[PDB]
């Protein structure tokens, strides 16, 4: 088990916020909801040292709050903008959809508007082959930093981070039609991304299908491309990342060894999360970690909501798989064989014999972990059965 | 004045060689009267060097006081060094000596001498070369010797003077000080010089010399990464201690200086006195130029990376035609905040990053490598290295299922026990898709026994089969790319024709043809008899010959009504005054195509 966990002050800031100009309001905002979820999710009212209890009510009303906040960007059509005179942004309305349905949990959301937002990229914003479209009067955002990509190589990146948000909140609103269009989405990113053409591309590409199907063929041969590609200090690793680069795309400058790979591990990271494959993600979140340190912060808010979704992800996935099982054999129809109850502290419990002929019955309740049963069964044949012999034999 | 951005240097620029007291000096000369002043120089350059680029050498002093330096950042005990040991270190210059003297003239004395600039700096040029040079001499001018001033002091120039300051860098102190105007050395030897010049390779100083940060010097210390990136953050706050922004204005667009912990103020030509306060009559001006405030306090980290910083143009706020101060008011740097660690403050080194593929090195440990997984399957749990005994669980991809024995063993042999597994499973997934086709229904998965459908828009139709089932895990079976809808013949052309040049002009019998249409029969008026023909072949013929060459009868030639009525078809052609030609070389005059 490793500790990632925040300062007491960094959350201070984040809810604080900073205020006055409009611009980048939002992105003023959308903080809280994940210091939230990482805060009630992992729980952690803990920390503060004065009231918990009030505390988290004290951040509920600058949820609640922030929510309509947000609100503002929303046009006629249900379609997120910067400004109504603005334009609706394709970008915009699936990042908004990204930080409902992470916040739907605790806050219960407007349902049917959740609907209309979401049937209006669907409708609106997919090629015959899936692929999502940036709609027009295309604005270069601060906020939005590392996401400006060049050839089809932001069809990609748009796709994915357009499946990311309506992943995310799908649950409010299941219509058999954007499952649909999930399904055509999905397939562009695995029948498309294969000869890889950036980190960053790989990384949310595989991020984005690691919410979906997780066991796909095409997947998992993505999945492997991004997990070859990662850099470590010490062998074995002790510490892993990505840098965003191409072999060709080299200049003697500090600015290709650019954070744009804070982003890209922390999509990484945020992959392997969701395939529970700890030994692969631990050196990342130290690293993740370490990295406050040798980053020296997070450039921009997009990469940082998605490190603290990663270290919320890692602390519940640490719970989820603690042992403390509790294990029953059982004859279906003789007496109850004995049965096991198996922890951290007393793992591997013992090996019983099978006495009697009777169904053989391995079964916990509602438990916490990972446990495996073994039936290796003994028995005796004959020579010349056709299982074992093949030949008459005498002498 | 370039102190800057990122701050590398070369010493041509600076042509201050001013010492502690050498630059004070003739400033606080400067307030004794209204003065001008003289600079005289000669470099006598010994070596050149180069300091090599990477694997330097560091002192032990230094790497000392380089250690005791605490990780979390402490702008007290870091400036500290800077202090000591400095701030940049030459990668390369010379060394040597320079005789550099600077000559205070009350500008009275100079206006009273009449010499035009050119006049006095020769005067100077040419006396040294007599007095202290030792040359057998360039003809003086008796404009140097028998002026106004130069007539009250024995026919100098130089003697003229209230005094001279010695920037001399170089050589033996005994010689170097005697160069110097002393009464002492006041009758002192031409000899003295020339003795000076030999003691200079002796014992040089560094002149003309370029510069970079120390901070790239601490490169492989016990927390490099750590106190380098402290360093150069507290190489920022100490620059701001040192700038001469915090000088009150000085009386009279006097520029004030900072040395150590006071502003002595710098003088305009025309004023002297302690503070240039004072003026002669000849100083008729009250123009005042701007010059900047200090910074402002940089503003709290923001909504973006963006923090704020401002200075406003008036610490000598311009006046009655003063030049207005150049520069920014304001000042966009990004920044952070720092948000995840509690624990450490941590020590990162110069490691070495790298591509994990790369390093596949030890098996003393024993564990079993990464063991193959089954057609179809994949290992749950990856690793490097599996301790001995360890289980890893082999699954399916998705729509097959695992049959029978789940698990791999690692044994100290090193090897993998291997269990009874396959990945067995019916459910075909949806099949390698050319963007053109669309298949339907469209589902994630399919059942053992359902049947899609390819379709494509209107004017095309399917290279492979239309219709593929699932059955034993395969199709029956998908193209790969082997299939799409492209149309025959890829404004249209009539059917003997084809388009080549955006205009409709007739497709060649030999050439074009050669794609299997079916056994068409034809009349031939040259041959008077027929022979059955491909299509493609005879619609070109069309052009060529078709007053000779008529359609008549689809299929191989074959005997019936069908082939004597063909016959009288094309028999009966001359008389008829309209022939429609649809698919067929012709309707009949009297017959509509259908
Ligand atoms: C503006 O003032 C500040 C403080 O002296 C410095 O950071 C900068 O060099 C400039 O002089
Ligand atoms: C502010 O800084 C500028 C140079 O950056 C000067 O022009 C001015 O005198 C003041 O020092």
């Amino acid at each position: 088990i490793l500790s990632a966990v925040l300062s007491q002050e960094g959350i201070n800031i984040l809810t604080h916020l900073p205020k006055g100009s409009a611009e980048a309001e939002l992105m003023s905002v959308v903080p809280v909801f994940y210091v939230f979820h990482y805060l009630e999710t992992g729980n952690h009212w803990n920390i503060f040292h004065s009231d918990p209890l009030i505390e988290k009510q004290k951040l509920k009303k600058k949820l609640k709050e922030g929510m309509l906040s947000i609100m503002s960007y929303r046009n006629a059509d249900y379609s997120y903008s910067v400004w109504k005179g603005g334009s609706a942004s394709t970008w915009l309305t699936a990042f908004a959809l990204r930080v409902l349905g992470q916040v739907n949990k605790y806050v219960e959301q407007n349902q049917n508007s959740i609907c209309n937002s979401l049937l209006w990229l669907v409708e609106n914003y997919q090629l015959d082959n899936g692929s999502f479209k940036e709609n027009s009067q295309y604005q270069p955002i601060k906020l939005q930093g590392t996401l400006p990509v060049e050839a089809r190589e932001n069809s990609l990146y748009l796709t994915a981070f357009t499946v990311i948000g309506i992943r995310k909140a799908f649950d409010i609103c299941p219509l058999v039609k954007i499952d649909t269009a999930l399904i055509k989405a999905d397939n562009f990113l695995l029948e498309n991304t294969l000869p890889a053409q950036s980190t960053f591309t790989l990384a949310i590409s595989a991020y984005a299908l690691s919410l979906g199907d997780k066991t796909h063929p095409q997947f998992r041969s993505i999945v492997s491309a991004l997990k070859r590609e990662a850099l470590v200090k010490g062998n074995p690793p002790i510490y892993r990342f990505w840098k965003d680069n191409l072999q060709h795309k080299d200049s003697s400058v500090p600015n290709t060894g650019t954070a744009r790979m804070v982003e890209t591990t922390a999509y990484a990271l945020l992959t392997s999360l969701n395939l529970k494959d700890i030994n692969y993600v631990n050196p990342v979140i130290k690293w993740l970690s370490e990295e406050q340190r040798y980053g020296g912060g997070f450039y921009s808010t997009q990469d940082t909501i998605n490190a603290i979704e990663g270290l919320t992800e890692y602390s519940l996935l640490v719970k989820q798989l603690r042992l403390s099982m509790d294990i029953d054999v059982s004859y279906k129809h003789k007496g109850a064989l004995h049965n096991y109850k198996m922890t951290d502290k007393n793992f591997l419990g013992r090996p019983v014999e099978v006495l009697l002929n009777d169904d053989l019955i391995v079964s916990t309740g509602f438990g916490s972990g990972l446990a495996t049963v073994h039936v290796t069964t003994v028995v005796h044949k004959t020579s010349t059965s056709e299982e074992v012999c093949s030949f008459y034999l005498k002498i | 004045n370039q102190q800057g951005v990122p701050i590398f240097y070369s010493s041509k620029r600076s042509e201050n060689i001013n010492h502690n007291s050498a630059f004070k000096q003739a400033i606080q000369a400067s307030h004794k009267k209204d003065s001008s002043f003289i600079r005289i120089h000669k470099v006598m350059k010994v070596l050149n060097f180069t300091t090599k680029a990477k694997d330097l050498h560091l002192s032990d002093v230094f790497l000392k006081a380089l250690n005791h330096l605490p990780l979390e950042y402490n702008s007290a005990l870091y400036s500290r060094i800077f202090d000591d040991f400095g701030t940049h270190y030459f990668t390369s210059g010379s060394l040597g000596g320079v005789y550099d003297l600077l000559y205070q003239f009350s500008s009275e004395e100079l206006k009273n001498s009449g010499l035009t600039e050119e006049e006095a700096k020769h005067c100077v040029r040419i006396e040294t070369k007599k007095r202290v040079l030792f040359a057998k001499k360039t003809k003086v001018e008796h404009r140097c010797t028998t002026n106004k001033l130069s007539e009250k002091h024995e026919g100098s120039f130089i003697q003229g003077a209230e005094k001279s300051i010695s920037l001399i860098r170089g050589g033996r102190s005994e010689y170097g000080a005697a160069l110097a105007w002393e009464k002492g050395s006041s009758g002192l030897e031409e000899k003295t010089f020339s003795e000076w010049l030999e003691s200079v390779k002796e014992n040089p100083a560094v002149i003309d010399f370029e510069l970079a940060p120390i901070v790239d010097l601490v490169r492989n210390i016990p927390c490099a990464v750590t106190k380098r990136n402290n360093l150069r953050k507290a190489l920022q706050e100490y620059a701001a201690k040192f700038d001469p922004c915090q000088c009150a204005p000085c009386p009279n667009n006097g520029r004030p200086t900072l040395s150590g912990t006071e502003c002595l103020c710098v003088c305009q030509s025309g004023t002297y006195g302690e503070n240039c306060e004072k003026q002669s009559p000849d100083y008729k001006s009250n123009a005042v130029d701007g010059q900047w405030g200090c910074w402002s306090s940089w503003s709290t980290c923001d909504a973006t990376y963006k923090r704020s910083r401002t200075r406003e143009c008036n610490n000598p706020a311009p006046q009655r035609g003063g030049k207005r101060c150049e520069g920014e008011k304001r000042q966009e740097e990004d920044c952070t905040f720092s948000i995840m660690e509690n624990n450490g403050q941590p020590c990162i080194n110069d490691d070495e990053e790298m591509k994990e593929v790369d390093l596949p090195e030890i098996e003393a440990d024993s564990g079993c490598p990464q063991p193959v997984p089954p057609e179809n399957g994949f290992i749950r749990n990856e690793k490097q290295l599996y301790l001995v005994g360890e289980d890893v669980e082999i699954s399916c991809l998705t729509g097959f299922e695992t049959v029978g024995y789940q698990y791999f063993r690692c044994l100290p042999d090193g090897t993998w026990r291997q269990g009874d597994v396959e990945c067995q499973r019916t459910e075909c997934i949806k099949p390698v898709v050319q963007e053109v086709l669309t298949i339907t229904p469209f589902q994630r998965l399919y059942r053992i026994g359902e049947s899609i459908e390819l379709t494509c828009p209107k004017g095309f139709v399917v290279a492979g089969p239309s219709r593929y089932t699932c059955q034993g895990n395969s199709w029956t079976p998908p193209i790969s790319n082997s299939l799409t809808c492209e149309k025959d013949t890829l404004g249209h052309c009539q059917l003997g024709q084809k388009q080549s040049g955006s205009e409709c002009i007739c497709m060649s019998p030999e050439e074009d043809c050669s794609h299997h249409s079916e056994d068409l029969c034809v009349f031939d008026t040259d041959s008077n008899d027929y022979f059955t023909s491909p299509a493609c072949k005879f619609l070109a013929e069309k052009c060529l010959n078709n007053q000779q060459l008529h359609f008549l009868h689809i299929g191989s030639c074959q005997d019936g009504r069908q082939l004597e009525w063909g016959l009288e078809r094309t028999r009966l052609s001359s008389n008829s005054t309209k022939k429609e030609s649809c698919g067929y070389d012709t309707c009949y005059d009297w017959e509509k195509c259908s």
